[PDB]
Formats: structure tokens, sequence, C-alpha cells
């Protein structure tokens, strides 16, 4: 224990520290936030604990910048001799999280780069006050008035605007003073981007830096505790009010405005009950009742909030103007469709679901039924809020999609209908039986299933019984669209009545019907070898037609092609891939020279393995 | 009596029950030396060496569950305070608190403060059923035991509201470690009541069938008239019964026609009304691929056919027709006769009403 910044034998010196911080450990403790300052009676490196944090402090810094090995350890001797139980005091420390963020803004290098957020985030965790004080507040400094600008570390060394977010990224994950604290900067910054400077980009990553710090607390649920995440709305939402205001980017950029909605609904997710229905009651006397914004009488972007809002309000609390709402929004998409954009037309659908599935009962949906108009807005109505029936798993949802099945034979009604038949089986990814919250919904996982197993037969008999490129076109884009978003090995009994139509949706325009029918051909194959053996003369080809660059062939159908070759010629026996082995080999040469690579390497494979397969 | 003297110190030389009834007629005799005895315990087992504190300890409990007789409310929690710190410290002691604590849950004398004191702390420092055969085969008794005093909905939940949600979750903190069949039973048994007994499960339900599934390879019928047991694991039934008619292994293919029976028939008939179609669909499915399961799946037809009958002519009616227009050329011909002849034989064998819908439906057919 001599000092030197040789690197070898500073080195030397640091992997000897490394036993003798582990030897002090055993003999007497390690930190707890309560013993942050409590030191062990005595010992003789108290006498050397001096040296040894002056030797690391040159080690990691007023050292060379080529050091990876040197202060990769220099950091982590830090880190280590920090996890000893009040034995270094807060100057310590707070000099240890000033050297790793100098060192890390500084240096680009990967090695001291994440080494020095390693040693950040164990005091982060070890030493609330002291990271957020030192660290998270200079960071939060370092970013100037206006975006696209170099953020000067140093004379010199220079981060990027987006490092400062990436870094806010890093730790704050678990810090509950931390983040709330960055949660409100990064609100301020974001109205002060948008007020005094102009930019969408960087009001795009902050509100999205808000919505994952929301997020890696709501994984927790005890980061941002319930109380916690109510004064950090208290205090982000006025913030977010008053940039809604102003143009700024998240009222000029609807996706900022979805982050926004995001925002919104984790704040809200993690509310009390009791406080709950008041905030609800505003809500409801804000967006329905009166209040300037009106979802009921003019469509409006924001409105989409409003939809991660009633998901995220409480249900099992008193909102009397439920009905209402769902019937000023149906009679708001009837009338101003033409006008309503694409983020208001979408929203208010999202609030139709979110009423379907949450406050409204099934009774005010089937009160609300009307087939006598074969419209694309009475469509998307009833589609909509059927989907949440079907989420709630009832005969009507059951029953009405018998209907939408029968309706679906028509000629130009038909045909929309089958292209819109997807929305009944999506993901919702706001009203599930999400951890923490239970009074989400009504909510059924069995959904899914149950729809595939109401649709699916009736759509093959159909098709079946269909001559015309129209309605067998429907009935196959129906079909698809569902087992799309049914997981393909969940719904097995139908697999062998759906290998006609199967078979039938490997050449359309979306590669989402691609993707579904190649990974449901795998499934088959894996299991069913009597169809694969009886029609692989027909699926060959087909599959050599998708593994073809088209304009509607991506680069991953064309991989997915590949996958699907390979696997059909593993099962089928060799004698009909004896006979499939040439063409495969010469219908790919624009697959292994594409634009991607996986594109190209997996298509090199391909080639190998099919000749290898028809060598041997 | 000098009888209590002599046997609280020859419980340490390992006499058992011999030393135990002892304990008891002196109990008899001065009729205040049991207060005197546990509290002379109170140290004797305090020793660190094995034996003197097993063998204290067992006693205790065993005279603890003797005397039921004076026992206070804040005098009990206090008992408990040297089992949460016996648990703490160390293992083979723990199991006498484990029969300790299946003793004192049955009784009434649990106070509201004990309650709490378990729900929350037996598993704070002991995480029950985490170690060893017996230290992990007593957790589900005591917890049981402490479901089955007043937690059960006999007086529903007037005072012990509390317990409702949490006990979802520290009876989900005593799983993944129970291997032996009996504990199996066990968790299988608390499932099903935990369900049907208890109220608000809806809320955190579909969790406590994961101990199931994680204990689910037999004797295994605990497990499936647990899924049946509630219409609460009508959503959760479904959700795997559904899986099982697709399965290959045709014991679990039985049993689980066996646990549809019982859910077609505890589940009212509106989730019947409303899965009639794809039920039938998959039944028919396995009709094609089959106490076997054919008669299994005949007597799920003909449940099922029963419920809509019983429930609403309306569903039963459009059952019958979508089986006509579906099996009509069947019976009119001479092609599978067999499966769908004996699919309307299960379905008419209801009632009489039902029995001259197949007679008018098929043999005009035929």
């Amino acid at each position: 224990l001599i000092n030197t910044s040789e690197v070898a034998k500073l080195k030397l010196l640091i992997m000897n520290f490394s036993f003798f911080v582990d030897s002090y450990i055993d003999l007497f403790g390690r930190t707890s936030k309560e013993s942050l300052g409590t030191p062990v009676p005595n010992n003789k490196m108290a006498e050397y604990k001096d040296e040894i944090i002056m030797i690391l402090s040159m080690a990691l810094t007023r050292s060379s910048k080529a050091e990876v090995t040197i202060r990769t350890l220099s950091v982590i001797q830090f880190t280590k001799m920090i996890k000893m139980k009040g034995f270094l005091t807060p100057e310590e420390v707070s000099l240890i999280i000033q050297y790793f963020t100098e060192e890390i803004l500084t240096d680009n290098n990967k090695n001291i780069y994440y080494a020095c957020l390693e040693g950040l985030k164990t005091i982060s965790e070890i030493y609330e006050d002291l990271v957020f004080e030192i660290s998270l507040k200079k960071l939060l400094d370092l970013l100037p008035d206006c975006f696209e600008e170099k953020i000067r570390v140093n004379d010199e060394e220079n981060i990027h605007i987006e490092t400062i977010l990436k870094i806010i990224l890093d730790f704050t994950t678990s810090r509950h003073i931390l983040v709330k604290e960055s949660i409100t900067f990064l609100a301020t910054k974001l109205n002060r981007v948008a007020k005094i400077s102009k930019s969408r980009e960087y009001c795009f990553l902050l509100i999205s830096t808000i919505y994952s710090l929301f997020n890696n607390n709501n994984q927790n649920e005890n980061v941002l505790n319930e109380e916690d995440a109510l004064a950090l709305k208290n205090a982000i939402e006025p913030k977010l009010f008053e940039i809604i205001t102003q143009e700024s980017a998240i009222v000029s950029d609807n996706y900022n405005l979805t982050l926004l909605s995001n925002v919104l609904f984790f704040t809200n997710l993690k509310i009390p009950q009791a406080a709950h229905q008041e905030e609800l009651d505003r809500y409801n006397e804000l967006f329905i009742s009166e209040g300037k914004i009106r979802i009921l009488d003019t469509p409006n972007v924001l409105a989409i909030s409003y939809a991660k809002i009633l998901s995220a309000l409480n249900k099992n609390c008193q909102f009397p103007q439920k009905f209402t709402v769902l019937f000023g929004t149906v009679q708001l998409l009837k009338k101003h469709a033409p006008r309503m954009t694409e983020t208001e037309k979408l929203g208010y659908l999202e609030l139709l679901l979110v009423l379907s599935n949450k406050f409204v009962s099934e009774k005010d949906v089937i009160g609300l039924f009307d087939w006598k108009d074969l419209s694309v807005i009475n469509l998307e109505v009833m589609v909509w809020l059927t989907k949440g029936l079907i989420m709630q798993n009832s005969l009507e949802s059951s029953e009405i999609a018998k209907k939408f099945i029968d309706l679906l034979s028509n000629e130009e009604i038909g045909s929309l209908v089958s292209k819109l038949f997807e929305v009944f089986v999506m993901d919702i990814s706001s009203l599930k039986k999400f951890k923490g919250i239970s009074w989400n919904n009504n909510v059924k996982i069995l959904y899914k299933q149950k729809f595939f197993g109401d649709i699916f037969q009736t759509l093959v008999s159909n098709y079946k019984n269909t001559v015309d490129m129209t309605i067998k076109c429907n009935y196959l884009t129906a079909l698809s669209l569902v087992l799309k978003h049914t997981p393909s090995q969940s719904v097995g009994p139908f697999i062998n009545d759906l290998f006609p139509l199967l078979l039938q949706a490997l050449d359309m325009p979306d590669p989402e019907v691609r993707v579904s029918a190649l990974e449901t051909l795998k499934d088959t194959t894996d299991k069913h070898h009597t169809l694969i053996t009886e029609h692989v003369s027909t699926i060959v080809p087909l599959l050599l037609s998708l593994s073809l660059p088209h304009k509607y062939n991506s680069v991953s159908v064309r991989l997915i092609a590949l996958q699907l070759l390979e696997m059909i010629t593993t099962v089928v026996p060799l004698n009909y891939c004896l006979s499939y082995q040439d063409d495969v080999l010469s219908a790919l040469i624009p697959v292994l020279s594409d634009k991607k690579r996986i594109i190209r390497k997996q298509c090199v494979d391909t080639r190998q393995v099919y000749y290898e397969l028809g060598q041997i | 009596a000098v009888v209590t003297f002599m046997a609280n110190l020859n419980i340490d030389d390992s006499k058992a029950n011999e030393t135990a009834s002892t304990v008891t007629d002196s109990i008899v005799h001065r009729s205040i030396k049991l207060l005197e005895v546990v509290v002379a315990l109170k140290d004797y087992f305090l020793s660190e060496n094995e034996v003197e504190r097993k063998k204290a300890l067992t006693c205790l409990t065993t005279i603890l569950a003797k005397t039921p007789k004076d026992h206070l409310s804040k005098n009990e929690c206090s008992v408990i305070f040297q089992f949460y710190q016996s648990k703490l410290d160390d293992q083979a002691l723990a199991k006498e608190v484990l029969e300790g604590f299946a003793a004192l849950a049955p009784m009434k004398y649990v106070s509201i403060n004990e309650i709490a004191q378990l729900l929350r702390l037996l598993l704070d420092n002991y995480q029950q059923g985490q170690h060893l055969a017996s230290t992990r085969l007593w957790p589900f008794k005591i917890l049981r035991k402490i479901f089955d005093r007043f937690f059960v909905n006999g007086s529903s939940t007037e005072q012990v509201k509390r317990i409702n949600d949490l006990f979802i979750e520290t009876f989900l903190h005593v799983a993944n470690g129970e291997k032996d069949p009996r504990n199996l039973l066990l968790s299988f048994a608390l499932n099903k009541s935990i369900t049907s007994s208890l109220q608000n499960v809806e809320n955190f339900k579909e969790d406590l069938f994961d101990v199931l599934f994680c204990y689910f390879p037999d004797l295994k019928t605990a497990l499936r008239s647990a899924i049946t047991a509630t219409p609460l694991f009508a959503e959760d039934a479904y959700s795997n019964l559904l899986d099982k008619l697709t399965a290959s292994s045709p014991v679990v293919k039985n049993d689980t026609l066996l646990t549809l029976l019982e859910c077609v028939r505890k589940f009212g008939g509106s989730s019947i009304l409303e899965n009639w179609t794809l039920l039938w669909n998959a039944l028919k499915f396995e009709i094609m691929q089959n106490y076997t399961n054919y008669d299994a799946c005949l007597k799920i037809i003909n449940l099922m056919a029963l419920q809509l009958y019983n429930f609403d002519k309306v569903s039963f009616e459009k059952f019958f027709t979508h089986v006509l227009d579906e099996l009509k050329p069947n019976f009119k011909y001479e092609k599978d006769l067999k499966q769908t002849c004996q699919i309307l034989s299960a379905i008419g064998s209801g009632n009489v009403e039902i029995f001259n819908k197949v007679i008018s439906s098929t043999f005009p057919l035929f």
C-alpha cells in the first residue's frame, strides 16, 4: 500500500485492497440506510483509511484517460469501500460521486462509463440525498435552455443533449427522492423548452423519460408510493396543462400527447381510492358535464388522455356520468367523423372501450345497438363496444360475433367488416388485470380463445361455401385477423379445418397476417404431418413466392418464409424434400443479398441446409 | 403438588407424554399451577443447548394445547412472542412451535392483535413452508386452522375483514417448496375453501391456482374439486380446461372432463349459456379424438344440454338446432351413426321432453 500511478503497481495494490475490504466486511459488517455514518469501534484500516482513499482517488482521477482496468477497479473499490457501514463520511461519498460523474461525462470509454454508472447506482441505492445533490442536480444543470446544443462538460469534452436523458434513465429507477425530483425537473424543462424554446424531439424525449421513470416505479409500487405518486401528480399535472395551453410539442405532436396520456395513466394508477373519486368527479366534471374542453360536443386530441384517465381512475367509485359520455362520444363519432382527426378518433374509440369494459354495464351497450344502418361509423362503434363485451365474456359479444360473421357475407360491407374485424381481438395495454390495480375493469383473459372458437368455425364453413373474389377474401381476412392476435399454439382443435384458409392466407399485402400464418403453419407442421405431407406440393412454391422480394414481402417476411421452409423441410420426409431442393436454392438469391443482413445470413444458412439435406 | 416440579424438571429427561400426563395431573391437583409451570418453562427453553430448549418447548406447546381453560387474549399474544422468537432464532425447535400454532388457531382465543400479528409476522420472520419437510408440512396446518377458525365465512368477516386480501398472498408465500403429497392435498383444499367460502376473492383471484398448478403433476382430486368449487374459478376453469381438451395424456383428459362436469354443474346457467357453442365444438373434436374419456365427454354433453334446458329453453333450442344442422346428414345417411346417435342418446336421456325432441328429430331420418 504505497502511492503509485503505474498500471502494474497500482493494479496489484487495488486487487490486494479488494481482499482487505472483504476481510474488513466479514469482520465488522456492511452498510444499512440507518448505519450510513456509524463506524465500527476499532481497527487498523481506520489508520490506513486516508491512504486507501487517496490511492483510490488518484487511481480513478488525476489519471490518464486510457486506463480501463485501473479506473474500473478504482470505481469498484470505491463502491466496495462505500459498502461499509458508516466508515466513510458523506464528504468522502460526495467526492466519489463527483469523481464518477466527471469521469463518466469526460470519457466515452464504455468500460469506465458503465463502471461509473454502476458506482453511481450503488451510491443511489445506499445514499439518496448524496447522489441526488451532487450528480443528479449537476447533470440536470448541464443541459441548456435550447435544444440541439453541445453539452460542454469542460473546455474540450462534451456530451450529447440526449446523454443527460440517458443518464437519468440509467439510475433513479428505484430511488424515491431521486425519481420524484427528476420527474419534477424534467417536467420543468419540458415546459421551458416548449415555451422559451421551439423543440419537438427534446420534448418527446423528456416526456418519454417521464413515462419511463413512472413505469420503473409502478413496477415496484414503492419507489413512488400511493401518496408519493399523488404528490408528484399534483406537481406535474398543472405543469402539463400549462404546456398543453402553449403549442409546445405535446399538442403539436400527438405522439407526445399519447406519452402524456401514458404518464397520466401511470400517475393515476398509483392514486389512493379515497382521493380517486373527487379527481374522477373533477374529470367527470371537466370532460363530460362542464369545462372548456367538451369531448361530448367537439372532437379534440386531448380526449385520448381522458381515456387513459378513466382506465386509471377508480371504477368502484361514484361515476354517475358514464352512460351519457358513452352516448355523447358515439354521437360525436357519428357526426364529426370527417372532421375528426386520427388522434381524436382513436382517443374516442379507446374511451368507448374504457367505458364498455369499466364503467358502463352491458345493458347500456346492448341498448346502444343499431344494425339497421350499415355505415362505417356504426360498425366502428359496435365493434369497439362488443370488443369490451368479449373482454367481458358474455352471450351478446359471442352472439354479436355470429351476427358479424353473417354480416361479413355482404359484398361491400362484409369486406369492410372483415378488414376491421381484427379489433375484437387485440391487446389493450390499459385495461387488463395489471399488477397493483384490481378495480381496472371486468377483465377476462379467455376472450381471445373464446372469440376464436366462436368465429373460426363459422368463417371456415362460409369460406368453403363461397365462390367469388370478395366474400372469400373477406372470410380469409377475417379469420386471419382473428388468428393473428390469438396465440396459434393455444388454438389446436381449429387447426385442422384452418389448414385450407391457413394455406390461403399466405398471399396478401399485410405482413401481419403473413407472420401470423407462417407461425401457424410452423405450429401445424410441428403437430400435423398428414396435412403437411398431402399439401407440401402446394405449399412449397407458395413459400417460394413469399421468399421472393416483392412490394408485399418485407425482409422479415422473407426471413420467416426461410424459417417455414426449414421447418417444413425438417417435418416432411426426405422423399418430397429431395424434390424441392433446387427451387429453394435458386429462388433465394435476392434474400442472401438484400438490404438487411440477418436476412442475408439466414438465407445463406437456409441455402446451405437445403443443399446438405438434398445431397444426403 | 410436588408433581408440578417433578414434571417441569423431568421433561428435560425426554419423557415426552409420560411427564405430560403428570403435568395434567398437577394442573388437576392445584388448578393454578398451569401458569406457574409455563412461566417456569419460559426460561427453561431459554438455554441454548438443543435438548433443553426443544424438550421444554414441546411440553410447553402440549400443555398450552391442553390449557384452553384460562387463557387471555393479551396473554395469548404474549404466548406467541416466544413462538416467534424461537422461529426467528433456529429450526428443529420451530416444529413444536408449528404444532402450537396449529393448536392455537382452532380455538376462539385469538385476539384482533393476534390475528394481525399472525398475518404479518408468521411470514415476516418464519417465512413458513420454505425449509425442511415437517417445518413446511405444519405451516399449511396452521394457516388452514386460522382460516377455519373465524376467517372462514361462517360468521363472515365482521372483525377479520382485514385479513381477506393479505391471506391470499400469505398462502401464496407458503408455496413452491412442498413436495410431499399431504402438503399438496392441503394446498388444494385451502384454495378450494379460500375461493368459495371467502368473499372478495375476485379482486385477487387467479393467483391462488398458481400454487395448485405448481403442485399439479394419483391423489389429485382435491385440486380438481378446487377448480370446480366456486364460479370464481369460472374465469379460471375454462382458462385451463379447454386447453386440457387438447391434452395428450388421457388420464388428465378424463380428470379434466370430470372437473368440467362439476363446472357445468355449479357455474349456474349463464356461463354454460355463454360457452355452449365453443364447448360443443371442443367436445365434438374430442369425440372424434376418442372410466375413459368418451363416457366422460358424453356426460359433459348431457349435463351441458340439461343446463341450457333448465336455464333457458331458448339456449337449449339453439344448441339442438345447431347439432341438428351439423349432424342431420349423419343420422339420415349411413355415415357416422355411432358417435352422433350416442350424442343424441345422451342428450335425450336428460328428460322426457328432450327425449321426445331427439326421437322426433332422428327417427324420421332413418
